[PDB]
């Protein structure tokens, strides 16, 4: 049993990813987890599991390239082999997953299609009609670092995206992103016709969906025209939104 | 994890590699968590402060500013290094991050939300002489052991 953890389906920085692995591995003394993406660079690390065989590894960095990279998640069966022990370059029944690493080394080096590594690789430990050896499959498009926000409004029912909020109530703004739940944060701004900024909040959560809210109030504003800008060390968003005494309804 | 194997008596070197160990015993190695404490969250701009954290495996740490970009070094002082009590707890006096002199402060002197991170002395000026002289990029700063927290500036009104 297996999982992978994704903001939106997607690692957010590039240049150092971070996915979170857990699950049931009964019976199993280690368990491989190999990354490879459309080229067919490969990316391994063997994880321990403990005694009640519930892996959890957490902050797996990821040093592949952008695009598309699919996971699996290894497991040598019954035989404490991979599969039939018949690697193209290791010894006989001495396959371990260690042993198989070697053999991963070899695959990143040829001229191989990040297609054709799937289709060896699950032919070379899992298709073989003798292998008892199990695995997961997972993808996820690995993209770059985004932030947008999506939809401002007051504390009433709306979800289109706008919304005049009238001054002394709450209103909420919901952006989404792909950065990190906990590692990262998201900063706001609200700032007057000539740059008088009248609020500033941040948030450090949200659950896996990829929405996040921030809480502001409307006591002391003015009515006019308020700018909102977002930022977490990346592009930022700025959306303006208009500010009345009383709305219609 | 780390297993340790020891062999009967009299057993030569060669002949040991099949043989199976009499007894074991296994050691975990991580790496140490080297953090700061006190630049963190808010930073009036052109104010003194100290810098506030810990690091278990150190013996020299640099501090780094990031903005769209490389790691910029910021020219601390004296050998832009910090010692590590046996505590494992490193400390400096107050400093004024953007009066300092460097390129690496200048970062910091516009208002805005920006990175600061630690870094130990594996760098080494990225392989070299023992100094640390460089601008390590995103890979070379994440390599290591390191860490960053998120810090921004605000305007200074008396």
């Amino acid at each position: 049993t297996g999982q992978f953890t994704t903001i939106n389906g997607q690692v957010a920085p590039v240049e150092t990813g971070t996915v979170d692995i857990n699950g049931t591995a009964s019976g199993a003394n280690s368990v491989l987890v190999i990354f490879v993406d459309e080229r067919g660079n490969v990316n391994y690390q063997e994880v321990s599991v403990d005694s009640d065989g519930t892996y959890d590894e957490d902050d797996i960095t990821v040093g592949l390239t952008q695009g598309r990279v699919t996971a699996h998640i290894l497991s040598v069966g019954r035989d404490s082999a991979i599969g039939d022990g018949s690697l193209p370059s290791g010894p006989s029944n001495g396959a371990t997953l260690n042993d198989l690493t070697g053999y991963l080394d070899t695959l990143d080096q040829n001229n191989n299609n990040g297609e054709q590594i799937n289709e060896l690789i699950a032919s070379e430990t899992v298709d073989e009609t003798a292998s008892d050896d199990l695995i997961v499959t997972e993808t996820f498009r690995l993209a770059e670092s985004s932030t947008s926000i999506d939809s401002i409004y007051p504390d009433a029912a709306e979800a289109a995206g706008i919304n005049p909020v009238a001054t002394g109530e709450t209103m909420v703004i919901a952006g989404s992103t792909n950065l990190k739940p906990d590692d990262n944060t998201i900063s706001i701004e609200v700032t007057n016709e000539d740059g008088t900024s009248v609020a500033l909040e941040d948030t450090d959560e949200w659950n896996n969906d990829g929405q996040w809210m921030v809480e502001i109030d409307t006591t002391d504003f003015e009515t006019g025209t308020f700018t909102v800008e977002a930022d977490d060390g990346d592009n930022t968003d700025t959306v303006n939104v208009e500010v009345v005494s009383e709305r219609e309804d | 994890e780390v297993d340790l194997e020891v062999y009967d008596a009299g057993v030569s070197a060669t002949a040991a590699v099949g043989q199976d160990a009499t007894n074991d015993i296994t050691l975990t190695i991580e790496e140490g968590g080297t953090t700061l404490s006190s630049p963190t969250g808010q930073y009036v701009v052109g104010s003194e402060v100290d810098i506030n954290g810990t690091a278990t495996s150190s013996d020299s740490v640099a501090i780094y500013v990031r903005d769209d970009g490389d790691w910029q070094l910021l020219e601390i002082g004296g050998d832009n290094e910090i010692s590590v009590d046996s505590d494992d707890t490193f400390e400096e006096e107050d400093i004024a991050l953007s009066g300092l002199s460097g390129d690496g402060s200048s970062i910091l002197s516009l208002t805005g939300t920006y990175r600061i991170g630690v870094i130990d002395a594996s760098d080494a000026d990225v392989g070299g002489d023992g100094s640390v002289d460089d601008s390590l990029t995103t890979s070379e700063f994440t390599s290591g052991v390191s860490s960053s927290n998120s810090i921004r500036v605000t305007d200074q009104a008396l």
